[PDB]
């Protein structure tokens, strides 16, 4: 019933507040900046997922956006409180929206690493692999037969 | 044969060392190797009940930064050689071990004042090592059966358990098992082809038994995949429960609520065992009670109408179901 | 010279060994390489950051 | 305490009454990829059922071929029967017939109906036809078989084709993260899963779990 009451139940940390902590950032935006904010998309806006430990998880893309390493690069956080920075961040600057470079069309998402590795190791042609020659009813079947 | 084929049985323990032992499940019909090795594997690294030390406390030490003048090691050495040390209790799930030790020499696993329901998997593990001649270290030694792994941090469960200034936390890390190796074989079927035996080793404290191991992590996937083994849309939220408000503590007797047991008596010279009953008793049958002074009567005011309750008030509803 | 040091134990001289993905059980193609690395801890620990 | 986590399932999604996906929360830390892995690899391989291994058309016979009457090869031919999903009664294997003739397409529903066999789907095409004066007819042998036997290992005239016993055609388990009120993460498996619609998904697991489960039950004590 009290403001002191609910400061010392987060002091404490109940059973509840997790919960509650989950139930009113459900769709809250939050923005996500790193510390050279060189360009316009130095600073994003993404849902918040609740994790362990004290890191900042982010998608790889973005990552690739922000010019971030994982040399242990710091980023910054903030909260949008108010209603029209919260519908704000969630219509402007969520990754959703910047795909495209602000100085050329070309696109920002682009997979880096790691990745392009992968899909070029899926797709090349060995000439004598085990299954040459074979037909198949579908892509399905193909997963099926290489698992 | 066709559909319904047969199911495999386990026909070896075989132990080559005290803790490398090897197992062999057979027959798998097809697929079943690498299946049921890699599920065994997760399985056994995963969970395995253990009972390493948990908490440790030494007469001398503060701290566990600390040192003991006659001890060649730290503290520190002396909590993680403890943590390295593994033993197997039988009858209980916690248990206490006193070592005690005087004189010249290295102190060991076998030193200690060891029972019957615990026993040493392996007396030789070095502990510390004593360089004077009039340098003694006695210390208790917690050590709880437990599942898998907790740190030191976490484990905290109040804000008084640590404040013993002597009781050290050691991250207890209890998994009888180390690694597990496993790999499929052409099974030696009497009338068949391809059949595989799967071949297990697993690498451990030698505290937990192999075969046991084995049946345990059994049992733990059958428990798991019991699940969906008859899987449908179930929901435990049952949405606006109905329950009776009475408060359960009442159920309990009175001399629960800690305190004496001369007041246990006068509540038991009233016959009133039931805080269910003497919630329908005010303060009018105190001095009445027999003997209900000061004293005795000052633990009645203290230990009762503290803990949020009052001596007595009225309710209609008594006792659903006792 | 590693190599021979490789042969003095029971190790492959390559320096790459056949993997397995502990969550499936089916190994890695392509052995990978695996060996022992000195690696050291920075004082940039996260509690000091968060 | 020695006693482990049950799941508290969540939802069983029935998206196209053959392509289900189930979800599965909370899990242990690490019986997510275990469990899921376990299902699939059941699944994939060891989970019988029956198919067609064997094809004889009566006027051809051999995989490459120039057989007019048909504006397909006979490779699409082996395909589209490969596919053929048919659930057998007491009979463990059984061979079926389909002499047609007309106009479009030979589909499945012109087989011979027999007694001791079911199609899944007889509006399932299987072939199609020159338009007029065209009667190919071919007899397709059915086995009670394990899972996916391709041809290559069946190959030791009479056709072949390649076996798949199993009736998932394609499963994926994919583990999440889930809350419990202070615990950080437990697995939160979701296998998608897709059949030839012979067996429900559901009941596929539900058949995969039951055998993994007899197969388990020699070291288990309660
Ligand atoms: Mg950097």
């Amino acid at each position: 019933t009290t403001i002191k009451a609910a400061k010392k139940m987060v002091e404490r940390e109940e059973a509840v507040v997790w919960d509650i902590l989950d139930e009113v950032i459900r769709e809250h935006p939050v923005l996500l900046n790193r510390a050279p904010t060189l360009h316009r998309l130095g600073i994003q806006a993404f849902e918040p997922v609740l994790i362990e430990g004290k890191a900042i998880q982010l998608h790889p893309l973005v990552c690739a956006a922000y010019n971030a390493d994982f040399d242990g690069d710091q980023m910054a956080v903030h909260v949008p409180l108010t209603l029209e920075a919260q519908l704000e961040a969630r219509a402007l600057m969520m990754s959703t929206n910047n795909i495209l470079s602000p100085a050329n069309g070309e696109p920002i998402i682009v997979p880096s690493q790691d990745v392009v590795l992968g899909l070029y190791y899926m797709t090349r042609d060995c000439v004598n692999a085990k299954g040459e020659g074979m037909v198949l009813t579908g892509p399905k079947e193909a997963e099926r037969l290489y698992r | 044969s066709v559909t319904e084929f047969l199911k495999p049985r386990l026909v070896d323990i075989e132990q080559v060392s005290s803790t490398h032992a090897k197992v062999t499940l057979e027959p798998l019909e097809r697929g079943f190797g690498h299946t049921l090795g890699n599920a065994l594997r997760r399985i056994l690294l995963s969970s395995m009940p253990g009972c390493a030390v948990t908490e440790v406390e030494i007469d001398g030490v503060l701290h566990e930064y600390s040192t003991k003048e006659g001890v060649q090691e730290d503290i520190l050495e002396i909590l993680l050689n403890l943590k390295g040390l593994a033993v197997r209790v039988q009858g209980k799930d916690e248990v206490i071990l006193t070592l005690n030790k005087s004189g010249i020499g290295p102190v060991t696993a076998a030193d200690i004042t060891h029972d019957g329901d615990v026993e040493i998997v392996k007396p030789q593990h070095v502990i510390c090592h004593l360089t004077d001649e009039n340098a003694s270290i006695s210390m208790r030694i917690k050590v709880q059966r437990g599942r898998g792994y907790v740190p030191a941090s976490t484990r905290i469960h109040s804000e008084e358990d640590e404040r013993p200034i002597g009781r050290l936390l050691v991250d207890a890390c209890y998994s009888p098992v180390e690694r597990i190796a496993y790999n499929v074989e052409a099974a030696r079927v009497e009338q068949r082809t391809d059949l595989d035996k799967l071949v297990i080793e697993m690498e451990t404290n030698g505290t937990i038994d192999p075969e046991e191991a084995i049946r345990r992590a059994a049992t733990i996937l059958a428990e798991q995949l019991e699940a969906f083994v008859d899987l449908r849309d179930v929901r435990q939220p049952e949405v606006k429960e109905e329950k009776p408000e009475f408060d359960p503590i009442l159920l309990r007797p009175v001399d629960d609520l800690e305190l004496t047991v001369r007041s246990a008596n006068c509540l038991k010279a009233e016959a009133i065992h039931y805080i269910g009953d003497l919630v329908q008793r005010t303060e009018v049958e105190l001095l009445k009670t027999p003997n209900l002074g000061k004293k005795s009567l000052t633990e009645i005011k203290d230990v009762l109408a503290s803990r949020g309750l009052s001596l007595g008030m009225r309710l209609e509803n008594w006792p659903p179901a006792s | 010279e590693i190599k021979e040091l490789l042969k003095l134990g029971d190790l492959p001289t390559s320096g790459q060994i056949r993997l397995y993905d502990g969550r499936t059980g089916e190994q890695f193609e392509r052995p990978v390489t695996v060996g022992y690395m000195y690696m050291l801890k920075l004082n940039h620990l996260v509690d000091d950051k968060m």
